């Protein structure tokens, strides 16, 4: 799962 | 030194004097099993032998080991009694 | 989701999406065929395609349920060797972990339930139908599964050697020598049994195990 | 690809099984037969070379079809009082007529005969070729025989 | 499933309440058989709280009032015979009060909840308890004379069948859909007959005339059967929990679905049915001044002409509604509302 | 006529040959008109055909057929208190499902089945109808429409024959409720069979416990009003008298534990009889015999009642059987975890005599391990063996840990990288691995921690830590604040008890400072270190190498590892300077969490969580400000800005470095500062004390499928951080940061979720007690522990 | 914390 | 805003 806003990207490994 | 805690390690059949006194030569395999319970170890390699090992290993206060070795003939009748109470 | 349609046009696109490898919507179309049309002439191949698609989509519990349904409903179908091989495949893929495979962790120390299920599965396949086209690979997988199931017991015996549980070591290696006599894990676990015999002053049994090791040196 | 088994091919690298020698004067414990593996004197595809796709099974648009398959033969059973009219339709659709990277091609033979109240319009496959080379693999034989009889049954339904 | 609307009528006469007074909290929403009773130009009424009053039948002024009380739960109907008034309670107590002073004459624990109204015959008072078995009590002492055990289903309807006595024997129904006749001497059985068809089969009080017994079971059958043998003479497919009136050669009843009917005693053939009170919860009908009167849960009194079943009158009496059946005697017409307000209707 | 061939037409689904061979008059026999009638009847007997018409001509017959199948779909409507799946199950049990025959005869059967279901769920007056849609195809779907009747309400619970106890007092323990109080409605008043049975059993147990040995339920009657609105329930009771327990007598095969059994069955004189204590004695004897290896003892009580003296003698028979042994120990569900990881928490040994206490201890250790969502055990007998059992542990593995990374461009910190790999059970090996790394315009932070909880078989743990933290307050000009730190920590832990552990380790840290803005506390520490930097300018530098002896003690008796409901956990963490280091100081930190369950189902838990800290210098020096304590945020005091609670910096008037006048600076001489400055810049203190009092409630709208994955609570937080070395006598015009009386308080709602991304914590808090300079943060979010 | 003047915020680096 | 989930499908696109 991941999100991006104001040109900042963060991702979470799920499972 | 070894101040670390170690749990009590127990192995084998629980043996008591009143139970071992029941066993005498000539009594059948089923009778021995009834008197002492089924053994947790017996000779896999051919011979008909029962090992009533009674290991108690406390935390750090030494170790005790009583071995009761029971030999049965081909018909399943007890023929020899070996009882080592030490080592 | 899926519209109501006569058999041919919906099975055609189901077959097209499955035969193009698009498993996710292939499952949806085939499930539409399954629930709308349970007893049509297509039903057998639809269930087989469900098995194949669920296996390919890594939906292994659903694949196992479909294989159970197929075996229970049609015990005498001409291609039950395929569903038995697929059942073994689902179990043997269920005995896996992607991250641990990537990092090279040996999974023999882990839960052997699915490996035992796969062994029983492939053994039934190779015993019932030796001439099936999946039987050679089934036997190769049987050899691998036997080795894995031996290594699990070897790991347990190694732990009890670390613990100092000598009766447990002796019993575990005896069970190894009884169930998996010809495995390399049993060959390696024989010294553990000899050591456990020596630790309880059982010199005669230790000598017998030493004779076995020397004869197989 | 689509038609290859999932997972790794590591199980082909497993060491062969070899029984233990029993030293003289004693025996090994008796083996339980649950984990025994039969001899299986049979060669075949193994590893990624297996076709894992489900075996093709006959389907028909004509109601009441009792089609059955065996080897190279692909039957076509339809309930009708007279089978001689099935022949012009099947020969007409035969005259009128993505999961493998390179495809198969071949030719077929058709025959008709009655049996009891049942009519047989069984179709026989002759040869198949792949990449300019003939193929005699039984899985492909069965799959494309079933595919051809499905095609002729679909054309027969019109 | 919807209650039918109130019918619109032009009344042939204008009813009015001669007197109205309140007993107490009444019976409320609790289902019971606590109707008033009239004897010797005075009326005796009670409430579930335990309070009992004696009222003069003409003016409505109380003569004496006493409380039998935790509440007493007086569900058993008020019955007056001789010099005592009998009230049963859900606490398995049957009270007998002197009619003059109002003090208790005797009180005896019985086998279960005295839900049915007591019936006095041949010097013995009969009650039907909730747990099946029937109790007989002596008038002068209250001691239990005999007990008759009746089977009980796993589920039943509230309320018990009050027995009817004729020719030295008592006829009573059980919740198990059987009508039973027992002798008054020791309670030995005489005959028992199935009357009904996880479905309830509860029965009402039977009515006896000229050698035949009429019985009516919930969701079951209205049957006439011989008093002597118990054999069924004729049957009809009707059911009710309310009492029915047998007069002359016709039978007036309100059924399970609360529609009023008129049948003949000879074979149960239908004369008229009135459906405008469908699913309006009705009381047992009474015959007063040649017209049938029924009360409903909305507090209305509906007057029905017995000849053709058409309405003749409709009255707003109370807002609490009427659950217990009205009683008519000596030219008086009495009904008690849910809140215990006793009304006398001209 | 005779029969030779049948020409079926319209026979949609069933085979023509099957229809030909179904009729008992098969091909090759004479056919009469009655034979044709029997043929029609037998064709109708299949249940698939609604119309059969036959025309005859000599030896040949033709049949016209219409088909009753199929049900296209089954739909339900009108349900407002029940789902559709049990309705579909009821239809399937009734013989009607999708794809089968839609027989018009069975419509009334469906009506009665739904009526019986609503009869069984206390809604007897329900009205139901079926609708079928005439599709042009032979398949037709059905639409069930029903008006659910009003639920039959409980009108009276009555008890007849009770005289010692009040009726409402007897009712109060029943699950069925006679009436619901309007000012505190917390339930409803409905009938159900199992609840009625449980209430009857509760009444029996209550009377038995209050001394009525000869208590009996004579009969019970349930009745409902003719309008189907009310339900009346009555119970008949013959209670008898109270019976005094004269004494017990234990006889049988006691297996040598007679003294312990007799102590278990102790009876004080004049004690009234009670079945809860009888059952408690039976279960205690069973547990006592089980912990000695007698897995299956037979214990039955046979009381004898003396009605003359109203006394009871409690005879009990005990047969211990035989001692049991553990043939194998098996673990199921450990798809990732090693076998040894689970097996090293065991206290029962394979190939030894059984102990039920040992099995329970192993289960509790597995629960405290925290790697598994649920832990279950099963001691099953070996088939064909009289005195051996197999002990099986079944577990469901929990998603331990979390893996994060992040990338940003042109943001507040420029091009930014961050990554965090926290994992308590690394690949099922038991290792705790923690990797953290950041790289932005200001920080280049990396940290690696790897711990083996079992470095030896006895439970001795070996662990390490690396960290590198280089901070620059400005990317350019090199003259702004710089704080570069790195170092290593190695730790060794070992168990001293079943629940207590001790830690001892060595740490090294290097800390380098330059260009710090002058501050009262930081220059107090610098003066303590013998350094004399000026307050007139920002140009300064400092550098220390420190070696610390780390120690610790952890008491852990929690019920579980992730969401405890009972027990406590106390963790002491300390460190002291090894001589030869640049800084000389000590530091001690104390953690506490105590879980107290109020409800026996462990759904309501009071958590009292406190965290203490203290540290100070040694030999005239002071504790370094990099070892300071900070409070606020999710960890300590929710509702306040993270690390903002505590002492605030007091600046000196100084020539600020990298000065540009369009920005805001802390008290520059060129900006015009003349005297010392009060600020809201948190610097922490050497002493710390925070406390919280959580009240855990079940999550209202999450089903039991995910109820164990979510926890919600109402919390009350307290906390303060103060600087014990502050001198208010010198700086009288500035806040006394030495005072611990400035307790900051907060309350709010907290929600925790064991998400597939990892442990997530949500919290909304209102800091109702707040001092000047404090920054509030009402909504707070944290990922991880 | 460390004050970052040209971006007007304090940077938590101590953890 | 943007969002990445299993098999990388997207929802928001700043809408």
């Amino acid at each position: 799962f991941g999100t991006i806003h104001k040109r900042r990207f963060r991702y979470w490994f799920c499972g | 030194e070894r101040v670390v805690y170690r749990p009590d390690i127990n192995q084998g059949n629980y043996l008591t004097a009143n139970d071992v006194s029941k066993i005498r030569v000539g009594m059948t395999q089923q009778q021995v099993a009834y008197a002492l319970g089924t053994p947790l170890m017996s000779d896999p390699f051919g011979t008909n032998t029962w090992f009533y090992v009674f290991r108690q290993q406390p935390g750090h206060e030494g170790v005790t080991q009583q071995t009761l070795t029971l030999t049965f003939n081909s018909s399943g009748v007890l023929t020899n009694i070996d009882n080592k109470p030490a080592l | 989701e899926v519209p109501d349609n006569p058999p041919n046009e919906i099975y055609a696109t189901a077959q097209q999406k499955l035969q193009d490898g698009n498993w996710r919507q292939a499952i949806t179309q085939l499930e539409a065929l399954d629930n709308r049309y349970p007893f049509g002439p297509y039903s057998q191949q639809v269930q087989l395609d469900l098995i194949y698609a669920y296996y390919k989509n890594a939906d292994l519990p659903l694949a196992q349920a479909a294989i159970d349904r197929f075996i229970r409903l049609n015990p005498t179908h001409p291609n039950i060797d395929y569903v038995m091989y697929m059942r073994g495949l689902t179990n043997m893929a269920l005995d896996d972990s992607a991250l641990q495979g990537f990092f090279g962790v040996d999974r023999s120390d882990r839960d052997p339930q699915h490996a035992r299920a796969a062994f029983s599965d492939f053994s039934k396949l190779v015993r019932g139908y030796p001439n099936s086209q999946y039987t050679t690979d089934a036997t190769k997988r049987l050899v691998f599964l036997k080795d894995r199931l031996a290594k699990y017991e070897y790991s347990v015996a190694e732990y009890y050697t670390e613990r100092g549980a000598w009766v447990a070591v002796v019993n575990r290696v005896e069970g190894m020598l009884r169930d998996y006599p010809d495995t390399q894990a049993t060959r390696d676990a024989l010294p553990l049994m000899e050591n456990a015999y020596r630790q309880m002053q059982m010199n005669a049994q230790a000598e017998k195990v030493a004779k076995i090791i020397a004869a197989n040196s | 690809y689509k038609r290859q088994v999932s997972g790794d091919e590591a199980y082909l690298e497993a060491a062969p099984l070899a029984e233990l020698h029993a030293p003289a004067g004693m025996i090994l414990p008796v083996t339980s037969g649950d984990y025994a593996i039969p001899v299986t004197n049979g060669s075949g595809a193994v590893g990624k070379a297996l076709d894992i796709r489900p075996p093709a099974q006959p389907l028909a648009l004509v109601s009441g079809a009792r089609t059955q398959f065996t080897g190279d033969t692909a039957s076509l059973l339809v309930e009708n009082g007279r089978g001689n009219t099935l022949w012009p339709q099947v020969v007409s659709v035969l005259q009128a007529k993505l999961d493998e990277d390179e495809q198969y091609r071949g030719r077929y033979q058709i025959s008709v005969k009655p049996q009891g109240y049942q009519q047989a319009v069984t179709v026989k496959l002759l040869n198949l070729e792949q990449a300019g080379k003939p193929v005699a693999d039984a899985a492909s034989m069965q799959r494309y025989s079933t595919e051809m009889m499905n095609v002729i049954s679909a054309g027969l339904d019109k | 499933v919807k209650m039918s609307p109130l019918p619109t009528v032009e009344n042939q006469f204008t009813p009015t309440t001669a007197w109205s007074t309140s007993v107490g909290s009444g019976i409320g929403n609790f289902y019971s058989n606590l109707h008033p009773a009239l004897a010797d130009n005075v009326v005796y009424a009670a409430d579930r709280a335990g309070l009992v009053k004696a009222l003069n039948a003409d003016d409505g002024k109380e003569i004496w009032s006493v409380s039998l009380a935790e509440p007493a739960l007086l569900s058993g109907g008020v019955t007056v015979s001789g010099g005592h008034v009998y009230i049963g309670s859900e606490k398995a107590q049957v009270y007998a009060l002197n009619t003059s002073d109002g003090t208790v004459a005797w009180q005896t624990k019985v086998a279960g909840e005295a839900l049915s109204r007591p019936v006095v015959s041949d010097g013995l008072v009969l009650i039907h308890t909730s747990n099946g078995q029937l109790q007989a009590l002596n008038e002068a002492d209250g001691a239990v004379k005999w007990t008759v055990n009746l089977d009980m289903p796993s589920l039943s309807l509230r309320g018990e069948s009050a027995p009817t006595t004729a020719f030295g024997a008592a006829v009573v129904g059980g919740d198990n859909g059987r009508v039973s006749a027992v002798l008054m001497e020791q309670g030995q059985m005489i005959w028992q007959q199935r009357i009904s068809q996880r479905l309830s089969d509860v029965d009402t009080t039977p009515v006896v005339v000229n050698g035949v017994v009429f019985a009516l079971a919930y969701n079951g059958n209205l049957t006439a059967l011989d008093l002597r043998s118990g054999q069924i003479m004729w049957k009809r497919e009707l059911g009710s929990v309310n009492d029915f009136i047998v007069d002359g050669n016709r039978i007036y009843l309100v059924d399970q679905n609360d529609r009023v009917m008129a049948l003949t005693i000879d074979g149960g053939v239908t004369l008229w049915t009135q459906s405008d009170l469908l699913h309006r919860l009705l009381t047992s009908p009474v015959l007063y001044n040649g017209n049938l009167v029924v009360g409903d849960s909305e507090g209305y009194l509906h007057w029905i002409n017995v000849e053709d079943g058409r309405f003749v009158a409709q009255q707003k009496v109370d807002s609490s509604g009427f659950q217990t059946e009205p009683v008519a005697a000596d030219g008086k017409l009495l009904i008690q509302a849910k809140d215990g307000t006793v009304y006398s209707i001209t | 006529f005779v029969v030779k061939d049948i020409h079926f037409e319209g026979l949609q689904r069933v085979a023509v040959g099957a229809a030909l061979l179904s009729m008992p008059v098969r091909t090759g026999d004479t056919v009469n008109d009655e034979d044709i009638s029997n043929t029609i009847r037998a064709l109708f007997a299949t249940g698939n055909f609604e119309d059969v018409r036959v025309l005859r001509d000599g030896d040949t017959l033709l049949v016209q057929v219409k088909e009753r199948p199929t049900i296209a779909s089954i739909t339900f409507s009108g349900n407002k208190s029940v789902k559709d799946d049990m309705l579909k199950q009821n239809l399937e049990a009734s013989g009607v499902r999708v794809g089968e025959s839609l027989d018009r005869t069975t419509i009334a059967d469906i009506e009665k089945g739904l009526e019986d279901f609503y009869y069984s769920v206390g809604k007897y007056s329900a009205s139901v109808k079926a609708v079928v849609t005439p599709l042009p195809r032979n398949r037709v779907d059905l639409k069930l429409v029903f008006q659910e009747g009003v639920s039959a309400e409980i009108q009276q619970i009555n008890i007849v024959g009770n005289h010692a106890f009040t009726t409402d007092e007897l009712i109060s323990h029943f699950q069925l409720r006679d009436e619901v109080p309007w000012w505190n409605v917390v339930g409803d008043r409905k009938y159900q069979k199992q609840k009625l049975a449980g209430d009857l059993e509760t009444l029996r147990s209550y009377y038995l416990d209050r001394g009525y040995a000869r208590f009996n339920i004579d009969s019970t009657q349930v009745s409902l009003t003719p309008d189907k609105k009310g339900i009346y329930v009555t119970v008949n009771i013959t209670e008898g008298d109270q019976y005094k327990l004269s004494g017990v007598e234990v006889s049988g095969n006691l297996a040598g534990h007679s003294a312990e059994i007799e102590q278990l069955t102790k009876i004080e004189p004049g004690e009234l009889y009670n079945g809860t204590k009888v059952t408690k004695m039976e279960d205690d004897i069973k547990k006592l015999l089980g912990r000695y290896g007698y897995a299956y003892p037979r214990v039955q009580s046979m009381p004898e009642i003396n009605d003359a003296d109203k006394t009871v003698k409690l005879r009990v028979n005990v047969d211990a059987g035989n001692r049991f042994y553990v043939r194998k120990i098996r673990f199921e569900g450990n798809d990732t975890s090693k076998d040894a990881v689970l097996r090293r928490e065991m206290r029962q040994m394979e190939g030894a005599w059984l102990g039920s206490d040992l099995v329970d201890q192993g289960k509790e250790r597995l629960n405290r391990l925290g790697f598994f969502e649920t832990v279950d055990t099963d001691t099953q007998r070996v088939p064909g063996s009289p005195d051996q059992v197999d002990v099986v542990y079944k577990v469901k593995e929990r998603n331990t840990g979390s893996f994060n990374f992040g990338i940003g461009y042109g943001t507040e910190s420029g091009v930014s990288f961050q990554a965090g790999v926290q994992q308590d059970n690394w690949l099922g090996t038991g290792y705790a691995v923690g990797i953290n790394g950041t790289k932005n315009d200001y920080q280049t932070y990396a940290e690696l921690s790897v711990t083996n909880p079992y470095f030896t078989v006895d439970g001795v743990s070996l662990g390490g830590r690396l960290f590198y933290n280089d901070f620059q307050a400005d990317d350019a000009d090199l003259s702004d604040y710089t704080n570069k730190s790195y170092g290593t920590d190695v730790t060794l832990g070992f168990p001293i008890n079943e629940y207590n552990s001790l830690r001892a380790g060595l740490g090294y840290v290097h800390n380098s400072l330059s260009n710090m803005q002058p501050q009262v506390a930081m220059w107090r520490y610098l003066y303590s270190m013998g350094e004399h930097p000026s307050t007139s300018d920002q140009d300064n530098s400092f550098k220390t190498d420190d070696f610390t002896f780390n120690y610790g003690w952890t008491y852990n008796k929690l019920d579980r590892g992730y969401f405890p409901t009972d027990g406590s956990r106390v963790n002491l963490t300390g460190k002291v300077t090894i001589p030869g280091s640049d800084n000389e100081y000590y530091k001690v930190t104390l953690d506490t969490a105590t879980y107290v369950p109020i409800d026996d189902d462990h759904k309501w838990v009071v958590l009292g969580r406190t965290r203490w800290g203290y540290g100070d210098g040694l030999g005239g020096k002071e504790m370094p400000f990099y070892e300071n304590f900070y409070a606020g945020g999710s960890s300590t005091v929710r509702g306040f800005q993270s690390n903002t609670i505590g002492p605030k910096a007091v600046y000196f008037p100084h020539q600020a470095s990298n000065y540009d006048p369009d920005y805001d600076y802390e008290c520059a001489t060129q900006d015009g500062a003349k005297d010392l400055c009060k600020s809201d810049d948190a610097v922490g203190g050497n002493a710390m004390a925070v406390a919280s009092l959580e009240f855990i409630t079940p999550t209202p709208f999450i089903s039991d499928k995910y109820a164990n994955s979510v926890r919600t609570s109402f919390f009350w937080d307290m906390g303060t951080v103060w600087d014990t070395n502050w001198d208010s006598s010198q700086y009288s015009g500035y806040p006394d940061y030495s005072d611990p009386s400035n307790i900051r308080m907060s309350a709010g709602i907290a929600l925790q979720w064991m998400s597939p991304l990892g442990p997530l914590v949500f919290s909304y808090a209102q800091p109702f007690k707040k001092y000047d300079g404090d920054k509030a943060e009402q909504f707070q979010f944290n990922i991880g522990k």
